[PDB]
């Protein structure tokens, strides 16, 4: 008899970054490393007004100075990855290497290199997520606009 | 859109064959791992390749 | 599975290791064909 196990095919998963997707045109993506200290990015807009006045008896509405100011809205992202303590041990534990351990050590190197690389995918895909949800949470429905 | 000219097509069956290394696994504990002569070479190297 | 999580307070899914096993459902095929023992004989018979 057999069991006939055939090839354990891996799911090589596709890697995306924020700028590589098409949403990057909707963003002006800026790195600023002292950002955690900030509170509210507050772009000031000075607006000169157009002006028209006319006629006799028509109340000429005087010239106007407009200064509007829009703020920044924070939304930080946070994913965990979960490396087992047993999987961390085989960098240190390191038994008789042949026949037993050279599997488990080099696979634990892979397992940690798998998740850290998969987490870098999550930081990008979560950045795809929340920047989309910011564009959802500032866009009115179309009939309003 | 239906166009019938001819399609390159296989004429022989494939081959799966139990290795002299693999046949003992069928005898010792009654299983066959495909490329068990090849998984073993990863074990004396970086394992999950 | 493609790891992603997000936001503040949103419950972040721990990474999942999915391993699935797919099997073999098997079928036999069999035809009988009959050769009669007169037709069998006249092979090896070889008369005058």
């Amino acid at each position: 008899s057999f069991e006939a196990i055939f090839g354990t095919y891996c799911n090589k998963i596709e890697w995306v970054t924020f700028l590589g997707t098409a949403l990057a045109t909707a963003a002006h993506a800026i790195m600023f490393h002292d950002l955690n200290k900030m509170t509210t990015g507050k772009m000031l807009f000075y607006i000169q007004v157009p002006r028209v006045a006319t006629g006799a008896g028509i109340p000429t509405s005087r010239q106007t100075t407009v200064m509007v100011s829009k703020y920044s809205e924070k939304s930080p992202i946070t994913i965990p990855f979960e490396i087992s303590a047993a999987c961390l041990t085989h960098l240190k534990e390191t038994f008789e290497d042949t026949l037993l351990d050279k599997l488990l050590n080099a696979d634990a190197v892979n397992t940690v290199l798998r998740a850290v690389k998969n987490t870098a995918d999550a930081m990008e895909r979560g950045l795809i997520d929340t920047f989309l949800r910011v564009l959802l949470r500032h866009a009115p429905p179309c009939f309003v606009l | 859109s239906i166009r019938r000219t001819g399609v390159k097509t296989p004429a022989s069956y494939g081959k799966f064959v139990l290795s002299k290394e693999n046949a003992v696994t069928a005898i010792a504990h009654h299983a066959i791992m495909a490329d068990f002569s090849q998984h073993a070479d990863r074990i004396q190297q970086s394992s999950q390749k």
